[PDB]
């Protein structure tokens, strides 16, 4: 569960959110 | 082709610190092509068709078509248009951003670009406005024109996620994004002028130093590539890119992580790309070791977002990882 936990990805990207 | 000479000269390319090579540009018929894309290295394919009924987009067309939304438009006294997330400035307000958001209809932007360069100005603009509902109804008919049938198999493919976003990019000639890394997997259509490309791996991390993950510049790089601070950023000596410029009809993958400096030629005129954000592969089911160095980019990622969340304040993330590693790790 841990190892997973840390290795997951975002998704940001150079676009402002409202 | 018919002769009209070279599309561009080194003379328009901004001058930097570090050596590059090459980007490949390929035939997305190539299977070189094929091969880089399915290992997540950068390649320039020449002869997608991606985006074939936007090539006829100039600022003309787009006023007339692309509707009466809002648009998104940066404004600054440089030419560097540092990307910040105007959400995360409450945790550093001895920030202050030296690009500003002002959001206008397409007309008001032209018109305002129109200003500027009768006025001789300094100002700077780029608009940078995800597409959505409100084009009108020729640019609707030219989104439905682009090829997804290539990039649909593109993302099956590689088990990318959904879609997210079309961002359109207008920028006047010698606009620079700095360099940062996306969390997404990025094809980037260039459709009017010239953008100048630098691309680093995600394994020199070391060498680019972003902020500070709760910072407004969140993976965005802290080096001035035009006046870049040894002492702070000593790796930065050690950086190597990888280069190329992007013309009308070019299609530039982007890997996810993957850092990029991007440039609008200087004297080229305005440059208009639109890219096209997935989201990437879940994380595999077995891990293999050694991690690939995105995996420890996530990994450091999500360290520095949790301690932020224990500690109830990100200001605190900082002293304690030095505490942590002060005479015990370094
Ligand atoms: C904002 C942009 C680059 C540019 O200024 O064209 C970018 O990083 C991207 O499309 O992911
Ligand atoms: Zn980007």
């Amino acid at each position: 569960e841990v190892v997973k936990l840390l290795l997951e990805a975002g998704a940001d990207v150079n676009a402002q959110d409202k | 082709a018919g002769a009209l000479g070279p599309a561009w000269d080194e003379s328009q390319l901004r001058s930097y610190s570090f050596p590059t090579r090459p980007i490949p540009r390929l035939s997305q018929s190539d299977p070189r092509a094929e091969e880089l894309i399915e290992n997540e290295e950068p390649v320039v394919l020449t002869d997608t068709n991606l985006v074939y009924p936007a090539l006829k987009w100039d600022l003309e067309y787009l006023q007339e078509n692309i509707g009466n939304g809002d648009f998104s438009v940066y404004s600054a006294s440089t030419h560097k248009f540092l990307y910040y997330d105007e959400k995360k400035m409450a945790n550093f307000q001895n920030f202050k951003p030296r690009s500003n958001r002002e959001e206008m209809k397409f007309h008001e932007f032209v018109e305002k670009l129109q200003d500027i360069q009768q006025r001789g100005g300094e100002e700077r603009l780029y608009l940078q406005q995800t597409l959505n509902d409100t084009v009108g109804r020729k640019i609707v008919m030219d989104f439905l024109g682009f090829n997804w049938n290539w990039i649909n198999k593109q993302q099956g493919k590689r088990g990318w996620g959904q879609l997210t976003s079309n961002l359109l990019l207008i920028g006047m000639e010698g606009n620079v994004t700095p360099a940062h890394y996306d969390e997404q997997q990025n094809f980037f259509a260039q459709i009017k002028g010239y953008k100048r490309c630098i691309l680093f791996p995600p394994d020199q991390f070391e060498c680019l130093y972003p902020y500070p993950v709760h910072h407004p510049c969140d993976r965005q790089s802290q080096v001035d590539f035009d006046n870049p601070d040894y002492e702070r950023f000593p790796n930065f000596q050690n950086v190597v890119g990888y280069e190329t410029v992007v013309g009308p009809g070019d299609v530039l993958y982007i890997p996810m992580y993957w850092w990029h400096h991007i440039e609008s030629l200087l004297n080229g005129g305005i440059t208009i790309t639109v890219n096209f954000w997935y989201k990437g592969a879940p994380t595999p089911k077995r891990i293999e070791y050694p991690l690939k160095a995105h995996q420890k980019v996530a990994i450091m990622r999500n360290i520095e977002k949790m301690l932020g969340e224990a500690l109830g304040n990100p200001q605190e993330v900082g002293p304690l990882l030095n505490t942590m590693i002060k005479g015990r790790y370094n």
